[PDB]
RNA sequence: AGUUGGUGAGGUAACGGCUCACCAAGGCCACGAUGCAUAGCCGACCUGAGAGGGUGAUCGGCCACACUGGGACUGAGACA
RNA sequence: AACCAGAAAGCCACGGCUAACUACGUGCCAGCAGCCGCGGUAAUACGUAGGUGGCAAGCGUUGUCCGGAUUUAUUGGGCGUAAAGCGAGCGCAGGCGGUUUCUUAAGUCUGAUGUGAAAGCCCCCGGCUCAACCGGGGAGGGUCAUUGGAAACUGGGAGAC
């Protein structure tokens, strides 16, 4: 839901492209910007914006991520356990790791992973290769993962009987 | 023709020995019917490990060990326990 | 497919093919035989010697010249470097590697490694090309 | 092939004292070469992991046909931290100890020590370099002719003693306490990038 | 031609509980009912009542719901489907999402979680999974 | 005397030739790759000294000793005649 | 078309169409016979998250060949 | 034990994929490239020079096999318009099957024994100044063979709806 902004942040570009437009004369070209942003604690969200030079692109971009923020529940630095998430071509799978390992993930989900405070973890892209569908396939990814206690809430009994 | 010997397995300067019942035609190092212990000539004192089982057995069904694991047998209280345990019955 | 399907069906491949057929020679003595024979080269001799143009949108005058595989079968192969020795009737070996801005080779010799002279010149990066070390 | 950079250049480029704990800043700020005194772009993610194991690597002078095979030879513990095994590891090697015993104020004066047959363990005389020096063996000095200037003079440099060795200076006796661990071990460049480098190998 | 019953059982779950609506009415029978009973302790299914004129029928099932609105059983999927049977011995007994989830097997003793069969060192025929 | 062979039961195809019967066993194997289970067959060949056993027929057989050109079971006795 | 089965004989370390005389028409095939084409087989090695895929050189086990194609003698043991 | 820093460093590359840049030279010619593509007067892409980076007694190129390929999809893909529902039926063989009682135990799980040569890969220990290497001792691999159990599932037998 709404997340509030009073917490550390961190940035990181991910990518942008020349976008162009035709109109009767010559073309007009304008840049867009990719930007997910998180306190590396648990809280990762992105956004997307685009102005005609970079600068401003990247700041209204920035500006815009901080609107959207996610919880990503964790448990000793890796994720509860699988998941899988697909939003229109970005298969992403993901599963725990060994601690110290590293984690082995491509580039774009890379970005989000280690922005959320993420040790060991492995991936692979399945598909699409987009820099943005990846993205959100991603957050919708981590959107998934379920919880000990809250699953000892919600089932009958509680924690250590679900084991 | 079934008779006890040695096997080289030493590398290149090295041997080394296991002491192994075998056929006669087989080759040096080529198969066997079972193994018996080994025997270290490197490091004098050389150093030996048997079973002392398997030859009271394998010599009383009848092998010939030829002269050196009869020597190495001799040290080892194997010949004089055959020969004591037989010549009498 | 249903599962029962793959049973009464051998569910196949699509074998893939090789990029220098000429290296895998189809055999000819005594008596004419088959492959099995993949090298990473083989020679020939120079039975002619020029220079071609290549397809748009490059420009410039490619020197090639046609050989004969000692394995009966006939091939045009490219030549590198700057100038050259190559004549009629001269032997030299083939490395495999395609060369995109002309059609219709395939092959193109090795430098210094035989016959053909290494070139004469280069300073940077002799070890193709075949040119020995300056010692002064 | 062992070493012939003037010790700057490395220590230079990447930013580390490299190892003399106190930078010979000069000109040192930026990096070598005549593109040094002006910045540049950004570095590569690829970049980054491979300044982190250049770095490692620099630092005690070795191969790459060798450094691999150290990093598997950790990769079997099944305790800790991969990386932090790996340090570990790494901090057993001989002209190691040489060095951190204080008998030479460089790796390289280290190397020529034990590699010249200098010295010794356990009283028998040893000199490969990289040999696996375990825990609890007391580096001796082979005495015949210790009596050399620079042996005593690097020994007079008595600055200071990790909490992981014990030594002497009358018999020049050194030894290990225990096995060593990240927080004191030559902070602090990272091993997550290393352990990841070599999945990209 | 109806072919397989448990795995239209279990859809029949999940269609009823992806709308979220409460009750649900199956043709009753051995099997299912053991699986409801299965399904009912592991606290996924709020009550479950047997109710039997002069054939198979019913079984009817009440769903349950988090008070914040908010589904517990969360999908649901067939394994030894017909046509092609799926075993599993002791050393091999499927494990859903490290504990937080159960699957259910054919035990030559009866038809147990798995929990039941790693703690018993047996195989059998998995049925379905759960989560 | 110490042991036995390999007992098979089965059911007779044919047997138009003097003293020989036919015995078909059958059994279902499991795919290499796939699980589904299949299932082929073999065709014996069995001695039965009095033309006993008819077309139909399920009988059991017992692997003896090289009794011709291909012919090497032996008849112990019809389990379940038919008609 | 000795193909499949039977009766009898002969033969072999040894059962048997292995070979002979007589009798009856059988046998195998879609669950791939017959034909065509490539290869000696295995312990293993290479790669792969894994299922698998590809190779059978050094070392061990087996089978088969000795200029090409036939035959047998001596012998416990060879068609050497 | 003696004597000498003395006799002992090359190779590839630097436009993006990819780590590492600027002069001079040529001017769609010479030429280069694994793929994008560079070369018609101020070329980080061609050639030399000087720097830099990667490895180092090695370094590069070719040839071949697996990978990345979820691009033969059992694990693990699809068929409205992107390649792909036969023009539609009738149907032998085959694949799959309503619900319940008793039964059997082929398929299934499980127990004991034999067996799966030695050397290999792996685990522990040990010996060459360490390392390759060598040595001892353990596991792994069967869809195997014999023998004893269980009866839910599928199959076979006598039933009832």
């Amino acid at each position: 839901y709404i997340d509030p902004k009073h917490l550390e942040l961190e940035d990181r570009v991910v990518a942008i492209n020349r976008v162009t437009k035709v109109v009767k004369g010559g073309r007009r070209l304008r840049f867009a910007a990719l930007v997910v942003v998180g306190d590396k604690n648990g809280h990762v969200g992105f956004g997307t914006g685009k102005a005609q030079e970079v600068p401003e692109a990247i700041r209204k971009a920035i500006e815009d991520a901080k609107k959207n923020l996610v919880e990503v529940p964790m448990v000793g630095s890796t994720i509860p356990h699988e998941v899988i998430g697909v939003f229109g071509g970005g298969r992403i799978l993901m599963k725990p790791a060994v601690e110290g390992s590293g984690v082995a993930a491509g580039g774009p989900v890379r970005a989000v992973l280690e922005l959320a405070g993420v040790a060991d973890i492995t991936s692979k892209s399945l598909g699409s290769n987009t820099p943005i569908n990846v993205v959100r396939a991603t957050v919708e990814g981590l959107k998934q993962l379920k919880r000990a206690e809250e699953v000892a809430a919600l089932r009958g009994k509680s924690v250590e009987e679900i084991i | 023709a079934v008779k006890i010997r040695l096997k080289r397995m030493g590398s290149k300067k090295s041997p080394f020995y296991r002491i192994v019942v075998a056929d006669s035609r087989s080759p040096r190092d080529g198969r066997f019917i079972e193994t018996v212990g080994t025997y270290n000539p490197l490091k004098d004192p050389a150093e030996v490990v048997l079973k002392e089982d398997l030859v009271l057995d394998w010599l009383s069904k009848g092998a010939q060990p030829s002269d050196t694991v009869r020597n190495i047998l001799s040290k080892e209280g194997v010949m004089k326990k055959h020969h004591e345990a037989k010549n009498v019955k | 497919p249903t599962i029962n399907q793959l049973v009464r069906k051998p569910r196949k491949s699509k074998v893939e093919k090789s990029d220098s057929p000429a290296l895998n020679k189809g055999y000819n003595s005594f008596k004419k035989t088959q492959t099995n024979v993949n090298s990473p080269q083989k020679r020939g001799v120079c039975t002619r010697v020029g220079t071609m143009t290549p397809k748009k949108p490059n420009s410039a005058l490619r020197k090639y010249a046609r050989v004969r595989l000692s394995n009966l079968i006939e091939v045009t192969a490219y030549i590198p470097g700057i100038g050259h020795n190559l004549q009629e009737h001269s032997v030299v070996l083939l490395r495999g590697g395609r060369v995109k801005d002309l059609p219709g080779v395939r092959y193109h010799i090795v430098r210094g490694a035989l016959d053909t002279a290494g070139v004469n010149d280069r300073k940077q990066s002799r070890s193709k090309y075949g040119t020995k070390r300056p010692k002064a | 092939s062992r070493y012939t950079g003037p010790s700057w250049k490395v220590s230079r480029r990447l930013g580390i004292s490299l190892s003399g704990t106190g930078k010979e800043l000069a000109r040192r700020p930026y990096k070598p070469g005549q593109h040094g005194p002006n910045s540049r772009g950004k570095v590569s993610e690829y970049g980054m992991q491979l300044t982190e194991k250049q770095k490692l690597r620099h630092m005690y002078g070795m191969n790459e046909r060798q450094f691999r095979t150290l990093f598997i030879k950790a990769s079997k513990i099944k305790e800790g931290k991969h990386g932090v095994n790996f340090m570990v590891l790494l901090e057993q090697r001989l002209d190691n100890v040489v060095y951190r015993l204080g008998l030479a104020t460089t790796r390289r004066q280290a190397r020529q020590l034990v590699n010249h047959g200098h010295i010794t363990v356990d009283g028998k005389r040893v000199d490969i370099p990289s040999y696996h020096v375990e825990v609890g063996q007391v580096i001796g000095v082979r005495e015949k002719s210790q009596n050399i200037s620079t042996i005593k003079e690097a020994v007079e440099a008595t600055v200071g003693r990790p909490a992981f060795v014990s030594f002497d200076t009358e018999k020049l006796e050194g030894s290990f306490t225990r096995l060593p661990e990240r927080d004191e071990l030559y902070p602090e460049i990272d091993e997550a990038l290393v352990v990841e480098y070599y999945n990209q190998k | 031609v109806m072919t397989d019953p448990i795995a239209d059982f279990l859809t029949r779950i999940r269609n009823a509980n992806m709308v979220k609506h409460e009750t649900l009415e199956v043709p009753a029978s051995k099997i299912k009912r053991d699986i409801a009973e299965i399904l009912k302790r592991e606290g996924f299914i709020r009550d479950v009542e047997y109710i039997e004129d002069d054939k198979q029928g019913v079984i009817r099932v009440f769903l349950k719901y988090g008070k914040n609105e908010e589904r517990v059983i969360t999908n649901l999927k067939r394994i030894s489907k017909p046509g092609l049977r799926a075993y599993v011995k002791a050393d091999e007994v499927p494990k859903v999402l490290n504990g937080l989830g159960i699957a259910i097997i054919s035990t030559s003793e009866g038809v147990i979680t798995d929990k039941e069969a790693r703690a018993k060192n047996i195989g059998g025929e998995v049925i379905a999974y759960v989560w | 005397e110490r042991n036995q062979r390999k007992v098979y039961q089965g059911r007779v195809v044919s047997d138009k030739m003097d003293k020989t019967i036919t015995v078909v066993v059958e059994t279902k194997k499991n795919h290499p790759i796939y699980g589904k289970r299949m299932k082929y067959s073999k065709k014996y060949k069995a001695h039965d000294e009095n033309n006993t056993a008819k077309v139909g027929d399920i009988v059991k057989i017992m692997e003896t000793r090289p009794l011709s050109a291909t012919k090497r079971f032996r008849l112990l006795e019809v389990v379940e005649e038919a008609v």
